[PDB]
């Protein structure tokens, strides 16, 4: 049960950040989610499937994979977008960081005070820097790319450690568990949130 | 057996996924509510059917076991002829070492989980972008068998990745990639 948390950091030009972000938290949300539960009243359930998309970065060299969900997507872009918009406003040395928290709502059996009981945080700590010439900024593009091939292999390499995913839930509790209220897919329950550091 | 069922569309929907990965087009799937009939693993994943054939025709009714792993390989062609082996994915399985384990939706799901880190990793080593832009001074070809692993032909430093693994009351899965860094003649 004991929560996982995981932690990546990468440097981007400003014009990179939202793609950046995309990409490492699409990778998890397509580990973190399941096609849509049907249940039937003897308990039994049939699950839907779940698209994928390849989707271009072009700002950066690099393409990812994410759920065919467009309203997983824009829920994302919308949160990512504060945050960059947050991160170039702040005023400081460009230093702040996005979290993805999934959690539980708890369940009467279980021993704890709060509802939301998180067994999985991923943070992405994010440096802007600023750049001089074009010349840069191509450079830059292959670069950054290359950083986030080794950010994906390492979400896969962790998540294989990670041992735990929660019991799947009968019709009473699936609420307590995944993320219901989507047409498409069905994310465990998360929470996106933002920090500016400095 | 309903495992052994699992491990036959696992491997297949495995060359699947390479394959599409290093066609050179953008790859994109509809979820539906709704169970689609025969998408396995609760994924989209189309099937080109002259691949379904030679995964087939490479696995002859067989399993992954010790020494019978299923390998896809992925070679560049110059248009001069000249080829080079970029990457070679194994689906392996180990003997006897397993896991006393839970309901058939669990391994299932752990499969499942299995593909989607295959999904992800096939769009971050070399070849994939190598592929995004083949067809001029070269192509991407593909070649599938099922027998030992020879790592040759990748290159001196070739990377390893590993895509995960999936323990199972007859043994363990593991899924991994061996790809070139540097391209040479």
């Amino acid at each position: 049960m004991n929560c996982r948390s995981e932690v990546l950091e990468v440097s981007v030009e400003g014009r990179q950040v939202e793609e950046a972000m995309l990409a490492v938290l699409h990778t998890v949300l397509l580990h973190r989610s399941t096609g849509k539960f049907h249940y039937k009243k003897e308990g039994t359930y049939s699950i839907g499937t779940v698209g994928t998309q390849d989707v271009d970065c072009d700002f950066i060299d690099f393409t990812y994979v994410r759920v065919s969900s467009e309203e997983l997507d824009r829920a994302l872009r919308k949160v990512v977008g504060e945050f960059k918009d947050a991160l170039r406003n702040s005023g400081g040395d460009g230093l702040g960081q996005m979290s993805l928290e999934f959690y539980q709502k708890k369940k009467s059996r279980w021993p704890f005070s709060d509802e939301c009981i998180p067994w999985e945080v991923w943070t992405v700590k994010v440096h802007v820097v600023a750049l001089a010439t074009e010349q840069e900024r191509q450079i830059c593009r292959e670069k950054v790319g290359e950083k986030l091939c080794e950010k994906i292999i390492n979400i896969v390499e962790v998540m294989n450690r990670h041992e735990y995913l929660p019991k799947m839930p009968t019709q009473s509790e699936v609420d307590n568990v995944f993320d219901t209220g989507l047409r498409d897919v069905q994310p465990y329950l998360y929470k996106i949130s933002f920090q500016i550091t400095d | 057996s309903d495992l052994d069922k699992f491990i036959k569309f696992f491997a297949l929907k495995t060359v699947q996924v390479i394959v599409q990965a290093r066609l050179g087009e953008k790859i994109c799937t509809r979820s539906s509510s709704s169970p689609t009939g025969s998408d396995w693993f609760n994924l989209a994943i189309k099937d080109i059917p002259e691949v379904t054939h030679e995964a087939k025709k490479a696995l002859a009714g067989q399993l992954p076991a010790v020494g019978r792993s299923m390998c896809v390989e992925i070679s560049l062609k110059t248009s001069e002829g000249d080829s080079m082996e970029l990457e070679i994915w194994c689906l392996e399985m180990n003997e006897k070492c397993d896991k006393e384990i839970k309901v058939s939706y669990t391994v299932y799901n752990r499969l499942s989980l299995l593909l989607k880190s295959l999904l992800a990793i096939t769009r971050v080593t070399p070849a994939y972008r190598l592929s995004r832009k083949q067809g001029h001074e070269y192509v991407i070809l593909y070649r599938i068998y099922f027998g030992e692993v020879q790592l040759s032909g990748l290159g001196e430093g070739f990377q390893t990745v590993r895509v995960g693994t999936v323990g199972t009351p007859v043994g363990t899965i593991t899924l991994s990639c061996a790809y070139r860094i540097n391209l040479a003649f």
